[PDB]
């Protein structure tokens, strides 16, 4: 539904500094890499510009359930809360702007969704003949 | 809560909030500990 | 001054104790931070 | 075959049977009804639940069926499974007529159809109903009458009852507020109107929302009257002023 | 410490006198045997010299090791904090005994060897499922039944405290215990002044905390369970609404209802097994006394069934005079007028109607209840 397509057309036409990562590179083998990697980002944004976060396959860190008797989970566990510590160390001067887009709401967690961090919420859903003929109007 | 001065300490059964709880926390009973030690507490739920 | 639950400054030579580390967090702060409740007021109520 | 059978006859292990007493429990749900009398005349009043903006409203009573040429009831339950009932038990006052040339007394026709009601409780592998009703009329022996059906099968002698969502409700008031054989047929009105405004949790008492009838015995008619919308609210808001006047003198 | 247990007597008696004076003989004639020592060799001190000395094998940097397995000949494999475990010896200060596999260690940093043992700090969960202190009033605050007191005094608080009619007897007390009947009908209120009445440990869990979401982790919280139950002393487990476990099915738990079964097999097991139990003492409640396994209700894991029925009305105007006790009653009310409002209420009703008459007249600053709070409060508490 033109989730990644709208993505590259705001990247395309946009002035400010766009940061661009991949939502499930932050399960690195090593501990702490992830967590790092977690806050040079934003660290960069900060520095950067007034900056723009994208991130895709959300699901791949977010999810509900968890299990402290893995690691692998619980490493994964820090990632989520590394970045829900830095959505909250900002102070409304930086214009730095998260986008995340996703498949599936369903395996989220609402304390990922609650104000202050999460506000505005976008579904695509599908055109039925009037967007419709649009898409055809603009392939052919 | 906010006016009374209380813990207003609410529970939605997520797996972020365990760690802080416990490693498994096979109760909900658990909680308490932290409860009595906030003992003017107040305990708030959802549906 | 030792108290329970709380950080420490160590020495790596002979693991002699060395100073008290000021403080971390209560199991409960970061709870309620990671929740983030809309904190309100009876100065918020609509006819209630 | 016999994996699909439910039995729908047995016992349960506590005594009791669980068929008759879920549709005991379906019975407190979908209507309120109620009748009352202490001298000539007795009142049913109705709770009419179907308040949709468009309904013909016609076929002259909702909730109400008259049996003979002088008595009548007032139903509760699954209504499908009353239309069975009215006129099943219409036409064993009708061979009765035939029988012995008389109208019937309004008891052993209560007895009559607590017997059908009793046997599909009894054996036959068979969904009993879920329908009580109460029993207005008039004989030459014990004049006007008042009669309740339950689901199980057994009746039972009253005077003033309320099977409404809010039942018990309305009988801690009944037993707060009657009196024996002085309650006339204007003063039963008054507090009738008291108790459907108590249980009628929606306020303000819309007069379309209601059935009210009365059965009178005029000297050779035995008057069942069903009155119209246009005095019930006159009654509505005659409680209206004696509740203000009421409440302001406390 | 444990020196003579012969505390008998109780007079004067001259064996009191000579046993006390043949204490004094082993004590001035072995105070005699105690003056020589650093008179002879001084050498040391041996109060802290040879403790120091002990302190100086053993270093500061106390490394805390686990125990797998023992090899007699003190040296053992012992786990390590990271998990490359070790095949270090062990010293001659190390007591040994309270070595058992997963005991916690002191070990060296250097050779790792095993130099002491570290005391326990258990588990939360025993905190957790443990109760503290006596609950509430005695069994005076019941009131109106006064059959069943005397079968649970009968089945638990007789045998605590009588060791004896049972010996004279010839015979053994009844080990289980099922308490059931409609709600409110004080099933817990009983085993609240039981914790008051013993001085037992008491366990107490809820039957729909049993379930959990993980495979096996209800047996194995059942088996815990029973340990800790038994790793004490005389005990008495009570367990709250066992039906909750076969009524409601939740979707957190991942086994079906097949999961639950076999924690009732686990179950099944910690009431009867060939094992030997000790004196744990089992007290049971419920109100669907007919949906649970039959299994479990057989004599011999469950010898006594008590019934509560419902509460007459001469006893229910006990229970309005004992809810009714403390409080500034207004003359004005009429409790038999409150005992026939409900024809089959329960104990709970009558405090219900009690506490909210209270906060109706707390609304008004009053002092005293007066009839219009008993009159819109039955309205309140049973018509909704
Ligand atoms: N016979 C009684 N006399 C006085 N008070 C009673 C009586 N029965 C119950 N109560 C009161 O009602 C409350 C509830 O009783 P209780 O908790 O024993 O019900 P229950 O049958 O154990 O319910 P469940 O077992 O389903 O939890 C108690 O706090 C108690 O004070
Ligand atoms: N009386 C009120 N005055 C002001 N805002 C209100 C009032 N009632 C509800 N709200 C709004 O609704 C939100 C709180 O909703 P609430 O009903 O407390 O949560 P929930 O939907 O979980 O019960 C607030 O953000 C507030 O803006
Ligand atoms: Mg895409
Ligand atoms: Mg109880």
């Amino acid at each position: 539904c033109g989730k990644t397509m709208l993505a590259k057309a705001v990247a395309h036409h946009t002035t400010a500094a766009f940061i661009r990562v991949v939502g499930s590179e932050f399960v690195q083998k090593y501990l702490g890499e992830g967590p790092r990697m977690v806050r040079d980002v934003f660290r960069l944004a900060k520095e950067n510009a007034p900056a723009i976060i994208f991130i895709d396959e959300i699901d791949a860190i977010a999810t509900k359930r968890f299990d402290a008797q893995t690691g692998a989970d619980r490493e994964v566990q820090r990632i989520l809360l590394e970045l829900l510590n830095q959505m909250d160390g900002f102070d409304q001067n930086v214009n730095v702007k998260v986008i995340m887009a996703t498949n599936r709401a369903d395996t989220l967690d609402p304390a990922l969704l609650r104000p202050g961090r999460l506000d505005r919420k976008i579904e695509f859903p599908l055109p039925d003949r009037r967007q419709k003929r649009l898409i055809f109007s603009t392939i052919t | 809560a906010h006016h009374t001065d209380c813990t207003f300490i609410r529970v939605s059964g997520s797996e972020l909030v365990q760690k802080f709880i416990g490693e498994g926390a096979r109760m909900v009973r658990e909680l308490f500990v932290m409860a009595r030690e906030h003992a003017p507490s107040i305990i708030f739920m959802d549906e | 001054d030792v108290t329970p639950n709380c950080r420490v400054a160590l020495r790596n030579d002979s693991y002699t104790l060395h100073k008290i580390l000021p403080n971390k967090v209560d199991p409960l702060v970061s709870l309620m931070m990671v929740e983030k409740v809309p904190d309100s007021t009876y100065e918020m109520i609509g006819g209630l | 075959s016999r994996r699909y059978d439910s039995r729908t006859t047995i016992f349960s292990p506590e005594g009791r049977l669980y068929q008759v007493e879920y549709a005991m429990e379906a019975i407190g749900h979908a209507g309120t009804c109620l009748g009352i009398l202490a001298n000539d005349g007795v009142l049913l009043a109705a709770e009419r639940r179907n308040i949709h903006k468009l309904l013909d409203e016609v076929f002259f009573s909702e909730k109400i069926y008259k049996l003979n040429e002088d008595m009548a009831c007032s139903v509760a339950g699954i209504t499908s499974d009353a239309n069975v009932l009215t006129n099943e038990l219409r036409l064993i006052a009708q061979r009765y007529l035939l029988q012995y040339q008389e109208p019937i007394p309004c008891e052993q026709l209560v007895t009559a159809l607590c017997d059908i009601k009793q046997a599909y409780t009894q054996f036959g592998g068979k969904r009993p109903f879920g329908v009580s009703l109460l029993y207005i009329g008039w004989d030459k022996h014990y004049g006007f009458q008042l009669y309740q059906s339950d689901p199980s099968g057994n009746y039972g002698g009253w005077k003033a009852t309320c099977i409404g969502n809010n039942s018990a409700a309305a009988v801690s008031m009944l037993k707060q507020d009657y009196k024996e054989g002085e309650m006339t047929l204007k003063s039963a009105l008054a507090l009738a109107i008291k108790v459907l405004n108590k249980t009628m949790d929606v306020s303000k008492l819309s007069a379309e929302k209601v059935e009210i009838a009365t059965l009178t015995r005029e000297n050779g008619k035995t008057v069942i009257r069903v009155l119209k919308q246009k005095e019930v609210e006159q009654l509505i808001k005659k409680h209206e002023e004696e509740e203000a006047k009421a409440e302001r003198e406390k | 410490a444990s020196k003579l247990p012969l505390v008998t007597p109780h007079t004067q008696c001259r064996l009191k006198l000579l046993k006390l004076e043949r204490i004094k003989d082993y004590l001035l004639m072995e105070e005699e045997f105690i003056r020589n020592q650093e008179q002879m060799k001084p050498l040391e001190e041996k109060q802290e010299e040879e403790r120091s000395k002990v302190d100086d094998l053993r270093g500061t940097p106390m490394s805390v090791g686990t125990l797998e397995e023992i090899i007699d000949d003190n040296h053992a494999i012992v786990s390590t904090s990271v998990g490359s475990e070790h095949y270090v010896s062990i010293l001659s200060f190390v007591d040994k005994d309270l070595l058992e596999p997963g005991c916690s260690v002191l070990l060296n940093h250097k050779v790792h060897a095993v130099i002491g043992v570290l005391m326990d700090d258990t588990d939360p969960l025993v905190t957790v499922m443990k109760v503290e202190k006596a609950p509430q009033e005695t069994y005076a605050d019941i009131g109106g039944l006064d059959n069943q007191i005397q079968e649970i005094k009968e089945s638990v608080e007789l045998p605590l405290t009588h060791p004896e009619y049972y010996e004279e007897m010839g015979i053994k007390p009844p080990k289980g215990v099922i308490l059931y009947g409609p709600p409110g009908t004080g099933k817990t209120l009983l085993a609240k002044a039981v914790a008051n009445q013993t001085s037992a440990t008491f366990l107490r869990v809820v039957g729909s905390e049993l379930i959990q979401k993980y495979l096996g982790d209800g047996p194995k919280l059942v088996r815990e369970l029973f340990r800790v139950a038994e790793e004490h002393a005389p005990s008495i487990v009570f367990i709250d609404e066992i039906d909750a476990i076969g009524t409601k099915r939740y979707d957190s738990n991942s086994g079906g209802e097949r999961e639950i079964q076999r924690t009732m097999l686990e179950l099944l097991n910690q009431l009867d097994g060939f094992d030997s139990r000790g004196d744990v003492k089992v007290i049971m409640a419920t109100n669907r006394i007919e949906t649970l396994d039959p299994a479990l209700i057989r004599p011999g894991r469950i010898d006594r069934k008590i019934e509560f029925p419902l509460p007459d009305e001469k006893t229910k105007k006990r229970i309005f005079q004992i809810h009714t006790s403390r409080m500034t009653l207004a003359d004005d009310v009429t409790l038999d007028d409150l005992i026939m409002a409900k024809d089959d209420l329960s104990g709970a009703d009558i405090k219900a109607i009690c506490t909210e008459a209270g906060l109706m007249a707390l609304r008004e600053r009053r002092m005293k209840v007066t009839n219009e709070d008993f009159k819109k409060s039955k309205e309140n508490v049973l018509y909704k």
